[PDB]
């Protein structure tokens, strides 16, 4: 990511379901039955007046009076200082979360394929005389031919060059780009898929053709995995140093939108009001 | 068509009925004889497990047992399984370049989540609830102290508290407004407290402690609360017995063993076991399809899998150039996609849990309502 | 009367002026002196470093330095004073049994502020506030041109959002009815949205974490940003070169190596330094009386001090058996209580913050008033 | 010490030591501001407007008159709203604490110090032939 | 290792008079010199506190609506209570 990037999920939250219709009709039941119990003009009064109690109680109504209805008024009122307060703790909860999604999660995207005709055009990093090179030449040579254009020296080079902004993408070796992302400068730089990988082939000591040593080296090798001490040569030669260890104005554009929705809707109904 | 034993249960009319078998192996086995030059007559183990060294029965010797003994022995050829790489197993035959990675990846029945804000006293004190029903009143006995319209100035200090705002309620003592304005505050300030509590127990709602990888001191300590499962005791027993330290550790799962892959799976979702230690591959899609039991912890033992042959035969360096040809071709990683890479996968009880009262609340409302009735019209 | 020099900085005129030392170290010198009849003659050292040893000008030919290097060359005969006890050390000269058990640790600089409580609503956006009271506005306006008491409307819509409750307003159609209520509705989840912000930045209090130990990636990695030495003659550097895992660590503490603690400590006063690695007890005497700095993380390499001497030298037995008699007997720890360990050490800003520009209101308000009082003149 | 855990919570620590005077103090500051500004039971109508908006709304009044008196009434409102929502915060961040009492350290006390007396049966558990 | 962390030693580890285990040996035994220098050679070379991270180390070890509130503001509300009370006996008085 160029920047921290958050997601403020405005519509994801458990609303606009079977849940707000299930809401929705208990508090007409409600005020149905406080309309009938006060009876025992008004009724519009009493709605606002529950509609003020779920959301805020500076909306003053005087339709309902009576005993049954200040004890119906009380248990409305702690019903709704219950589900604030629960919307609150989810909504902290949710803070305390985060969602971070990935960018393009695939070497043959649609961007990878044909970037020409797609935005500015984007960059494939690499080096050539390498082993990844050599892949991608084989596999499509169309994106290896407009990666031609786009080469540093080295990695280092590379990485400094990603950071300043100079190019867009890098493709290269997985373990060295993991550890090269494990232990970044302020851990700025994570690769576009969370443990993604294309061709995967492990590393070799490669021997000479027919050499009487292959049998004794595999056992060895075989051996050493066993017995545990490749995973302590790991955490000591490979580790990230952070790695594993981790009122918007932008959120409020959805809500502004079904607010201005729903504003053009009441104004719908007043003129049709109006007309009748 | 494959052709194997059917009687599952050792012991039985052993019978060679032909069956329907596919999946990841046997593509991989059609396109090695598209791409190689032969033809197959694919046929199940007999006993099941995979293959481990052990000393024959009423005899000082030892043998390979398992599907490992059909490879040792006529049948052998081409054997093509989920395999493992390991040192006993390399030793006497040689494999090929491995076709997959996986770890180790332990198992664990996910557990229920509750904490839905079911019930209000759930979090908090429960005996509170009440520390606070009748103190109230007592504050509005005191207002009723300064006196020296009782159901109405009652029903006002009830309706305060949950900011009702009637305003019916006035005793003429100007001390009497002094404790109630003082009532209020420490009502405003008890909600807020309570509402805090209330937040800090969500964001702190985390009673769940599951073990983390081998290592972990829970797991390392031996115990009765639950029972490990090292399946089958094959390819994970010779991994224990090769660590000494793990050896320590090893009684626990060595007297727990299950006899196969699949039925230690339905114990544990049966709430019989809770642990596992397989490969990773079958784990993860089992617990991606069964949207009921997830993986956690940090794979270990890194040993990937591996195609079967026997001795130095012939077939091995061009099938191993196959192999590597495919890896590099990207077919391997669209026969995944296609084969194992997706199978199916306010709180409810907040607003459950209420709503209920506010619909019991509604139906009282008119029996309290003809209670009142008749309680004016007796006198 | 200690007999040590003041010429410190180099190239100043040493003359060996007698001085003054009433130290807990002296206390047991004056102790064991009283126990074994004998008289002492105590003096400073001429350099002043702990003895890491060295090697001489262009001769690979090793040689001490210090106050090792004072004892060995025949010129003190004990070294009473806190003298780590290490292996190359202990090599030729004969140790004792310790007398205080203490081991490395970080010494930083606490972060004194960590709120301000006079913050507006700039954390999330002051823009976000902006672009709030302008869609307030605008919805007011709608509601108003709709009615189709502006002033009266918009008092009371200014209460509702403010939570003042005017109760002025007085909706002409069911439709700005059910708009106030959707805004009310809005205004609830915008506060709503404000206090989940407030409580995520409250939670993450003090967002810088602790170094913990030597352990932690984030201060073996080196970076220009950080800075920290301990000292360019002392065991901890001895401790640091015998072992070979973070030579880079060695380098970069070694460009930028101290002298003394006094030096080191007057540097991180001023955040010239960063961090300090040095013995336990100093340090921790150190935060107990100035209590600025902090005694984070854990500690390590733990080895007590003690008394040297030469290898063949009379007073071995006796001077162990003493340490161990006092140790056990509990002289030793009245000593600790009365030297080492003997001291211990929302506001009104976020209301005053916001009081004063409440007095603003008194210092514009009144004036608005006469403006008003003109406006009854001029209509 | 598992027969009772006696969790610190907030009573043990100090409330209203003297921040809560201050509080008052400048409380009682704003509402004389506020009634002279109205000036030019009108005084006890302005302290229980002023005493509403600081703990809840529920206590409606006639005080304040005049566009700048609704100003101000408004002000003091959204300041009130703002220290609740911070006390909120504060509290919320409070739970992530709980510490515990020592109180006696090494054997300097008057219980393992006294032998008898006292007044319930101490013991000195402590296994022979050894060091201790 | 206590079962489920309940019991506890009083203070912060308050050692009356630390001493120190250690190895024996005989009277003036020519093994003294080579012991004490292995011994502080392990102790230096990080290698006793992995024996003592994997032989001895605990599991309570890492680890570390309230009443009393309540019977506070139940306090300060009584306080407050005696006081209307006392400041309406005053005004009936005079």
């Amino acid at each position: 990511r160029s920047n921290g990037t958050v997601s403020p999920s405005a519509f994801l939250e458990p609303f606009s379901a079977s849940v707000w219709v299930m809401m929705f009709v208990m508090l007409l039941i409600v005020s149905a039955i406080a309309v009938f119990v006060f009876e025992y003009f008004t009724i519009g009064k009493a709605i606002w007046l529950l509609w003020g109690l779920v959301f805020n109680n500076s909306v003053p109504v005087q339709n309902p009076k009576g005993t049954t209805s200040k004890i119906m008024v009380s248990v409305w009122a702690f019903f709704a200082v219950i589900f604030l307060a629960s919307y609150t703790a989810n909504l902290a909860a949710f803070m305390i979360q985060e969602e971070f999604v990935d960018q393009v999660t695939g070497l043959s995207d649609k961007k990878f394929q044909r970037p020409h005709d797609y935005s500015p055009p984007f960059r494939f990093g690499t080096v050539p005389n390498g082993s990844t090179e050599r892949n991608i030449r084989n596999n499509y040579p169309y994106m290896h031919q407009y990666m031609t254009k786009f080469n540093q020296k080295g990695v280092e080079d590379a990485l400094v060059s990603l950071k300043t902004g100079k190019l867009d993408a890098f493709i290269y070796d997985a373990a060295v780009l993991n550890y090269k992302a494990g232990r970044d400068e302020g851990c700025k730089l994570v690769t576009i898929g969370s443990g993604y990988i294309f061709a995967t082939t492990g590393y070799g000591i490669a021997l000479q053709k027919g050499s009487p040593w292959k049998r004794q080296i595999d056992l060895a090798l075989l051996q050493f995995v066993g017995d545990g001490e490749m995973e302590e040569l790991e955490t000591l030669w490979l580790t990230g140093i952070c790695h594993n260890e981790k009122l918007d104005i932008d959120n409020m554009a959805g809500v502004f939108y079904m607010l201005a929705a729903a504003m053009a809707l009441s104004l719908i109904t007043f003129i049709w009001e109006h007309l009748f | 068509i494959c052709t194997g034993p059917n009687d599952t249960s050792p012991g039985s009319p052993r019978h060679t009925v032909p069956q329907c078998c596919y999946g990841f192996c046997i593509d991989l086995l059609i396109k090695l004889a598209r791409t190689m030059n032969f033809t197959y007559e694919v046929h199940l183990v007999a006993d099941g497990k995979f293959g481990t060294q052990e000393r024959v029965n009423n005899s000082n010797k030892k043998e390979w047992n398992g599907m490992m003994g059909e490879l040792l022995s006529g049948q052998a050829d081409m054997i093509v399984a989920p395999l493992t790489i390991n040192n006993e197993r390399a030793q006497y035959i040689e494999f090929s370049k491995p076709f997959k990675y996986q770890g180790l990846t332990i198992l664990v029945k996910k557990e229920i989540p509750r904490s839905t804000l079911d019930s209000f006293m759930q979090p908090f004190q429960s005996t509170l609830w009440l520390l606070v029903g009748l103190s109230v009143h007592v504050v509005a006995v005191m207002l009723y102290l300064l006196d020296r319209t009782l159901s109405s100035a009652m029903w006002f200090s009830w309706g305060v508290l949950l900011n009702s705002g009637i305003g019916e309620g006035a005793p003429r003592s100007f001390s009497a407004r002094i404790l109630g304005m003082v009532w209020a505050g420490f009502a405003m300030i008890i909600v807020a407290s309570y509402t805090a509590n209330l937040a800090a127990f969500l964001v702190l709602d985390r009673p769940e402690e599951r073990i983390t990888g081998i290592n972990d001191p829970r797991l390392r300590n031996p115990s009765d609360k639950f029972i490990y499962a090292t399946v089958k005791q094959s390819s994970v027993d010779i991994y224990f017995r090769r660590q000494v330290e793990l050896s320590t550790m090893y009684r626990h799962m060595e007297k727990h063993n299950y006899e196969s892959a699949a039925e230690a799976i339905q114990a544990v979702r049966d709430n019989k076991l809770h642990a596992f230690i397989w490969d990773s591959a079958v784990l993860e899609f089992e617990a991606s399809q069964k949207c009921d039991l997830v993986t956690t912890g940090e794979l270990f033992f890194r040993s990937g899998f591996g195609i079967g042959m026997r001795k130095d035969s012939p077939w091995k360096q061009n099938v191993s150039l196959s192999i590597l040809k495919s890896h590099e071709n990207g077919f391997m990683e669209d026969l995944d996609k296609t084969w194992v890479r997706y199978q199916e996968c306010l709180t409810f009880e907040n607003m459950a849990g209420v709503f209920m009262l506010v619909a019991g609340g509604i139906v009282a409302g008119i029996f309290l309502i003809f209670i009142e009735i008749a309680y004016k019209r007796h006198k």
